[PDB]
């Protein structure tokens, strides 16, 4: 009371991310860990800057594989060339469950709770980031105490009151009932996306790359080949098809498996293709020699 | 013209799922034509959704498919040829018999004549002439007489597919091995119809008399 | 250096091992995996189309699940034992007065081992298969370790019932694999020990034990005959009386030599 | 043109409070491109809210611009839907404003479920239900 | 040593980390940063997974006077083996806009802790050009025709760009843009074509004036250049020949198949066509009864 | 040129299904039904 | 037994120190 | 420190040793110059009680003096 | 013979050119021209029939003060064919370059 | 837009944490149900607001939400044992046309 006193919006920047992963996924299956170093505006703004891992265990995370001496002296490289922060936190992953803080991870998170009362753990998943989309979610504990008293609204005040879930009935109990979750968003600016967007010295340069002919030849052949055979679905589905109660015309006549959809997709997606591929031949030849 | 373009966007993202890394189950049956019931490989039966804009001509029977390893979830389709429990051994293999070791067993000779070959020439001689065809053959006997050895013979004759498995090609090793290699095979003989498949010895396999106490 | 190549070591993860089932499309692989349910992978440069056939054991990934690499075949810990006990060793002679046995067994065993052209000349098929019977202590073992002793030949083996197992397909899968063993090495010899253990005939009709047998008895007559043959792979089988067996393991052309030892 | 998320949110109101109340093609016209061709949520809804402003001297065509964006099935874009249709139809109602709102109302989004309540409520401000029975 | 360097993979990672601590020491107005670079090598390829700033004073005056902390490089180098312990030194990044000569003599500096040969890989903080903001290079010694002797200069690698499959689907998570120079739908490829022509056209302007700064303004002559320049005089395309008359075959196959394939679109479209009319009379029906 | 002349008559009779299509299907919805 | 640590089997199988 | 699996040895199928220009394996790859890139050395296969196989690179404290094709 | 073809823009050479210019009978040009190939100093073919030498590979060499003006004109040629072509493609598609 | 945000849509609907196929065995009058997962053994788990136990029977299959095995709906599929013998056996039916004479 007196602040916002809502957890943090943790915005992990470009560099952040990309190296909790490769981190992370070098490891797996087992469990990894390292700092988030960030700092510290808004009531609710962090802003994590960079990361750097803390060396391995064979009893994986614990708060004993914490080292003091690693933590520390990592810093003072940075210190040199004017680099470092303050720590914001610390990630650690767990490819073997959900977004979740596992009973041991509660009690290093209260440890670095009293360090600095900002500290978040995000949990990384570098074993479903094999899809399109990067699983991640940040949490902060709630202490029990706390919840004595009481004061969990105070956390989702001045909020637009959009959480985050992972599975039902054990996850859940944790994510809601114990720690605190925020959204993660992602931070950047215009000369680092940049930086991302570009490609080769030849990928600006690269319809002047025709392929060799005899691959188009067979892009020819096998178009035409299949249509003749999604043609022949496609009269079979029109000699009846024409009593009452769609749905069922549909599948009793082949209707659904709709070859009508599938031809004409097929045929837009080689004409496109050889529009192009006329384009390219008319102008090499025309433009080099 | 944005959402064509967003379009373009939301089929590139629907590809990211169809890809690796994929875990392979068995398609029992379906109860809908978006979902369906289908049986891992990891001894875990699921019903899962089915993702709309496949074909499931080939899928609504019993068949080979593609499910995504963490979500679980029908995001596309295989064909039954591949994923076999072992390829044809008529084609990449020839039989090493001929039927210059066949002087005798001439008896069994105009009965399997009749029984192998001639539905493989042409299947449409019974059916014209209204005369429905037999089934499988059993070939019994002490397994010196050469019972194999005619099989071998008329298979190098007839120059058709062939299939070799045996009963340690289907035994079980994990949970729900022994039933997917049992139907793998079957469905490959049908699609390079017509085919034949042998199996040397049921002698395991099938037994007059079980206990099921165990 | 002693602690520093551990330091190497502990940075690196493991990977998992499959085989290649079956070519799907030009990049992607349906593998059986070591673990037992397929998946599909997909392939690095590091490997190319050409060195990937079915029935090669390649290494997958555990977090990428990308064949990185062809590996040699897979190899049961159980059959290195095999190759590693012959001690009991004796020369050309292991016994004296019952050469004349002697020299008949070389007839089936050691003869088409050194020239198949003397039996091209014949036309016979190269003779193979061997049942040695007869009462006991006469030296029908030892005899045994004497010709993979003198010759050297690659040899295995196999007690009667050290390949009896637990669990069922995997005693099937020891055999089968060890015949598979016996084609890249060269000219071998298997030592059927004392076996009497799955000698049984059809029975069934007693306990789930003699069901056992009889699963991995089927899988000996597909190996023994069948497109599966072979030629220098021999059979030595010793046995202590030879009525206890099941008659298709009497059966000549996989056995062709009855020999006895009085 | 500022590519932050924060700069464009004020951006969309700039044009409404500028032009507001006036009817013009280019002050509507420049609303419209921002809704559909931004790729952040937050600023495709600004864009729609604002329309109401620029577009209260003559509201009767609102419903029809709006109606395309209700199609539109992002939360967001539906979401400043809703008080589009609120802030320009406010007082006595118009029957075409009151259609578009209601599958907003009974929409699987919770965001567009409680801006469309209350846009109802501006569009019927202080009608009698024994003068509408829809109220 | 040896040169293995004919690939440069670099890790989208590490483009990012240059530009980040070239802010952080606040490096302007004609000020270098330097930072090791770590990673593998022994391959052809050569892989670039991490960086780390060195503490690096550049002076004004010139350019042949800066100070570089000798023990601070291998305190980084052991911790970063702890992380992991497939990470070397395999040179090091230069920060300026372009190229220069006294770059040679830290390139010898490096060489003491390398078993490779030390790349150097300028990382452009300025995003200059639409291509790649990476050049590589390698110091190399050479003897030459002209009566040259023991030259040590700087040749330049090819840059690619690899990343990891974590790294890589770490960048979509970022973006989600569509890409000027992208090779998509049927529009996408048209700006493409034209972008990829005038790519050529540009690049082509800068020999012809370049020539005539050799043989006017004195500019060197090296074999090298003009060697390359002979190449595509040797090799260049001919038409008239029996060659074109096929491509001229080929092309009206292609059109073959586009003439096909549009004709079997208005056949579906016209099917459309008919079904909305119909659906007209049905819904007239249900207008009367209404 | 022969096999653009087609492809002219073609594309005349994508033009001319586009703009009819949906003509009779505006004015029907315009006017009331159930 | 080990003189001066102990081999536990699970009872899902799984040998373990 | 405890605890850890307990396991058999499946084989040792040894890689050359990596001091090398071009790869360091018993088994060709595609594509040249290599010693770290996919190249690896001596290798353990080993079968766990969990009932898998997985093929790792052998610690370089253990020796194959220490490792026999079946050694616990 | 390496010289003529390198110079010329042109890369077939009738005979006739060649036996004036080297002072020999047919015979010889057809030996030369064998010889160049066997060494790897040019490579191509030989049409006896239409009397032509078609080189289709020169090797390279020293490049003097004089080529490299013959080697620039070239360049000026090509590199102004792509930009007037350009401009068609401008102005071709105009409505597309999304 | 129907098409593009069916699409959007449907990468939701994929994204599953696994859903079974159970049997009921029997019910409890507690409001819950004892099923046996067709793999894996038997939990008693309480049944959602679409179902109740009287929608419920022994030998019907179920579809379970499988975070706690909630139950989901019905299952479209109910097994009969009595056919299991009759159809492994595999003797048809006939008339008396069929044994006449
Ligand atoms: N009629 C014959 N002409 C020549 N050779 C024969 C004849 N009959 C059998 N043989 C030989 O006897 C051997 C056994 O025949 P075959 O391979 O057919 O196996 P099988 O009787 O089914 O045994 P099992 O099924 O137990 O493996 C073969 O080597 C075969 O060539
Ligand atoms: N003829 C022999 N002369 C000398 N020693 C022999 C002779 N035969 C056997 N022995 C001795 O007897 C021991 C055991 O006999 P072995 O195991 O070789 O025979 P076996 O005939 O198969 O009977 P079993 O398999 O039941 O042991 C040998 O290790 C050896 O010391
Ligand atoms: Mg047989
Ligand atoms: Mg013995």
């Amino acid at each position: 009371t007196g602040r916002d006193d809502t957890k943090e919006t943790v915005y992990i920047s470009s560099i952040a991310l990309l190296k909790m992963l490769k981190h992370g996924r070098a490891g797996v299956p087992m469990e990894v860990m390292g700092l988030m170093l960030g700092e510290f505006v808004d009531d609710y703004t962090v802003n994590v800057v960079d990361v750097f891992a803390m060396p391995q265990s064979g009893t994986g995370v614990s708060v004993e594989a914490v080292d003091d001496v690693f933590q520390a002296k990592m810093m003072d490289m940075l210190k040199q060339t004017g680099r470092d922060q303050m720590v914001v936190g610390w990630y650690h992953s767990h490819p073997g469950f959900g977004c979740w803080l596992s009973s041991v991870d509660v009690n290093t998170q209260k440890s670095f709770e009293q360090l600095n009362s900002r500290a978040v753990a995000v949990v990384v998943d570098p074993i479903q980031s094999v899809k399109g989309k990067v699983v991640i979610d940040a949490f902060r504990l709630i202490d029990t105490g706390a919840l004595i008293n009481n004061l969990e609204p105070r956390q989702t005040t001045s909020n637009t009151g959009l959480l985050n879930k992972a599975n039902i009935q054990a996850l859940i109990h944790g994510l809601n009932r114990h720690y605190y979750s925020l959204n993660i968003d992602y931070h950047k600016t215009a000369k680092e996306t940049k930086m991302l967007m570009n490609l080769h010295k030849e990928q600006w340069q690269s319809g002047l790359k025709m392929y060799d002919y005899e691959e188009k030849e067979e892009s020819n052949l096998a178009a035409t080949k299949s249509m003749v055979k999604i043609a022949e679905q496609y009269s079979k589905r029109i000699e009846e098809e024409k009593e009452l109660t769609e749905e069922e015309l549909k599948t009793r006549y082949v209707g659904r498996q709709d070859p009508k959809k599938h031809l004409s997709e097929t045929a837009d997606e080689t004409l496109e293709n050889n529009i192009v591929s006329v384009l390219t031949a008319g102008v090499n030849s025309v433009a080099i020699k | 013209r944005h959402l064509k373009r967003e379009l373009k966007r939301a089929q590139e993202e629907v590809k990211r799922i169809q890809s690796v890394p994929l875990v392979i189950g068995q398609f029992l049956e379906p109860i809908d034509q978006n979902t369906g019931i289908v049986s891992s490989t990891t001894g875990m039966s699921y019903v899962v959704r089915i993702l709309s804009t496949l074909d499931r001509e080939l899928l609504k029977p019993s068949m080979s498919v593609a499910l995504h390893r963490h979500s679980n979830a029908l995001v596309d389709i295989l064909p039954p040829d591949s994923d076999s429990s072992i390829s044809v051994m008529g084609e990449n293999e020839k039989p090493d018999v001929t039927y210059a070791d066949v002087g005798g067993l001439d008896m069994q000779k105009q009965e399997i004549r009749e029984a192998v070959e001639l539905p493989l020439v042409q299947a449409d001689l019974y059916e014209q002439i209204g005369i429905d065809p037999p089934r499988g053959v059993l070939l019994y006997g002490p397994p010196g007489t050469g019972k194999t050895m005619l099989v071998k013979a008329v298979a190098n004759s007839t120059k058709a597919a062939f299939i070799r498995v045996n009963g340690s090609e289907f035994v079980h090793k994990y949970l729900g091995e022994g039933p997917r290699m049992v139907r793998d095979v079957f469905r490959l003989a049908r699609e390079n119809a017509p085919s034949i498949i042998f199996i040397d010895e049921v002698d395991s396999i099938a037994t007059k008399r079980f206990d099921a106490q165990t | 250096d002693k602690t520093e190549n551990d330091i190497k070591a502990l940075q690196s993860i493991g990977q998992l091992i499959g085989e290649v089932m079956k070519e799907l499309s030009e990049e992607k692989y349906i593998v059986k995996a070591s673990s037992g349910p397929r998946y599909i992978v997909g392939v690095r440069n590091s490997v190319d189309r050409s060195k990937l056939k079915k029935g090669v054991r390649v290494t997958l990934d555990i977090t990428t699940l990308t064949i990185m690499r062809i590996l040699p075949r897979e190899t049961d810990p159980l059959v290195y034992n095999m190759t590693s006990f012959e001690q009991g060793e004796i020369t050309f002679d292991g016994i004296g007065g019952l050469t004349e046995q002697i020299r008949e067994l070389r007839e089936v065993i050691e003869l088409p081992l050194k020239n198949p052209e003397i039996f091209q000349r014949v036309g016979i098929k190269p003779p193979k298969g061997v049942l040695l019977y007869g009462p006991p202590g006469t030296g029908k073992t030892l005899l045994a370790k004497a010709v993979a002793a003198t010759i050297g030949a690659n040899f295995i083996f196999s007690p009667a019932s050290g390949i009896v197992d637990k669990y069922i397909g995997e005693s099937a899968r020891i055999i089968r694999e060890m015949f598979a063993y016996a084609k890249e090495h060269e000219p071998c010899i298997i030592f059927m020990d004392e076996v009497d253990a799955i000698g049984g005939r059809r029975f069934s009709e007693g306990t789930s034990a003699d069901r056992e047998i009889q699963r991995t008895l089927m899988e000996l007559l597909t190996q023994m005959d069948g497109f599966d043959n072979l030629g220098q792979t021999k059979i030595i089988m010793a046995t202590n009386r030879p009525d206890t067996l099941d008659p298709a393991l009497l059966r000549p052309g996989r056995l062709d030599r009855k020999v006895e030892i009085p | 043109a500022s590519d932050e998320s924060l700069l464009r949110y004020g951006g969309a109101f700039t044009i409404a409070l500028a032009y507001a109340g006036t009817g013009n093609n280019s002050a509507v016209k420049r609303l419209l491109h921002v809704a559909v061709s931004d790729s952040n949520d937050d600023v495709r809804r600004a864009a729609v809210i604002a329309l109401g402003f620029v577009l209260l001297r003559d509201y009767t065509t609102v419903p029809r611009i709006v109606q395309l964006l209700s199609k539109s099935h992002n939360a967001h874009v539906r979401c400043g839907t809703a008080f589009a249709l609120g802030i320009a139809c406010a007082g006595k109602g118009l029957q075409s404003a009151i259609d578009v709102l209601d599958p907003l109302t009974k929409d699987p989004v919770d965001f567009v479920r409680q801006a469309a309540m209350i846009a109802l409520s501006m569009i019927l401000i202080q009608q009698t239900e024994k003068l509408n029975p829809q109220v | 040593m040896s040169l293995q360097h004919e690939k440069v993979t670099i890790a989208p990672l590490v483009l990012l980390s240059a530009l980040d601590h070239y802010e952080r020491t606040q490096t302007k107005e004609n000020k270098r940063c330097v930072g090791v670079i770590l990673g593998d090598a022994n391959s052809s390829t050569i892989r670039v997974t991490n960086s780390f700033a060195l503490p690096f004073e550049e002076d004004e005056k010139n350019s042949d006077v800066w100070f570089l902390d000798h023990n601070y490089i291998e305190n980084m180098n052991e911790m970063c083996k702890k992380i992991n312990a497939k990470e070397k030194l395999i040179g090091w990044y230069h920060s300026g806009p372009k190229l220069r000569a006294s770059d040679l003599k830290i390139n010898e500096l490096f060489k003491k802790y390398t078993q490779n040969n030390p790349l150097l890989l300028i990382v452009d903080v300025k995003q200059q050009g639409v291509g790649l903001p990476t050049d590589a290079y390698v110091a190399i010694e050479q003897v030459k025709d002209d009566g040259t002797s023991t030259e040590k200069t700087f040749l330049h690698l090819p840059c690619t760009i690899e990343a990891e499959e974590a790294e890589e689907i770490g960048v979509e998570h970022l973006l989600r843009d569509v890409r000027d120079q992208a090779a998509g739908g049927l529009s996408i490829r048209l700006t493409n074509q034209l972008k990829s022509l005038k790519g050529l056209q540009s690049k082509l302007k800068d020999v012809v004036e370049y020539l005539d700064k050799v043989i006017n303004k004195e500019l060197p002559i090296n074999h090298t250049i003009l060697g390359k320049l002979q190449d595509v005089f040797n090799l260049l395309p001919n038409l008239g020949t029996p060659d074109d008359d096929e491509i001229d075959v080929e092309n009206h196959d292609r059109i073959n198949i586009s003439n096909n394939l549009q004709k079997a679109l208005t056949v579906k479209t016209n099917d459309e066509l008919m079904v909305i009319y119909i659906s007209n009379l049905v819904r007239s029906i249900i207008a009367f009864d209404d | 040129q022969v096999f653009d002349e087609r492809i002219k008559f073609a594309n005349q009779l994508h033009d001319e299904y586009l703009v009819s299509m949906r003509y009779p299907e505006d004015k029907k919805t315009q006017q009331n039904e159930k | 037994i080990i003189k001066g640590k102990y081999v536990i089997n699970l009872k899902q199988i799984a040998k373990f120190v | 420190q405890l605890p850890y699996l307990v396991a058999n040895v499946v084989e040792v199928m040894d890689m050359n040793e990596i001091e090398d220009k071009e790869n360091s394996e018993s088994t060709t790859q595609g594509g040249n110059v290599n010693l770290d890139n996919t190249a690896v050395g001596k290798a353990a296969v080993v079968k766990t009680s969990s009932r898998q196989t997985v093929f790792l690179p052998m610690v370089g404290l253990v020796d194959p003096d220490k490792l026999k094709p079946n050694d616990l | 013979l390496i010289e003529t073809v390198f110079v010329k823009n042109i890369r077939m050479l009738s005979f006739e050119d060649i036996s004036k210019a080297t002072h020999l009978p047919k015979d010889n040009v057809e030996h030369l021209v064998m010889r160049a190939i066997s060494l790897g100093l040019l490579k191509g073919s030989i049409d006896q029939v239409n009397e032509l030498v078609t080189i289709s590979w020169v090797q390279p060499r020293i490049i003097s003060g004089d080529q490299i003006t013959k080697m620039k004109d070239r360049l000026v040629e090509w590199n102004d064919q792509v930009e007037k072509l350009g401009k068609k493609m401008e102005a071709r598609g105009q409505s597309i370059w999304v | 837009n129907d098409k593009v945000r069916f699409i959007k849509d449907e990468l939701r609907l994929l994204q599953e944490p696994g859903s079974y196929v159970g049997e009921v065995i029997k019910i409890v009058s507690d409001k819950k149900v004892l099923v046996k997962v067709q793999p894996e053994g038997k939990y008693i788990v309480d049944v959602a607001k679409d179902i109740n136990v009287k929608d419920l029977k022994a030998s019907q299959r179920v579809c379970l939400r499988s975070d706690s095995y909630m139950l989901h709906k019905v299952l479209e599929n109910k097994a009969d044992p009595l056919v299991s013998l009759m159809m492994v056996e595999k003797v048809p039916d006939s008339t008396y046309d069929m044994v006449g004479g």
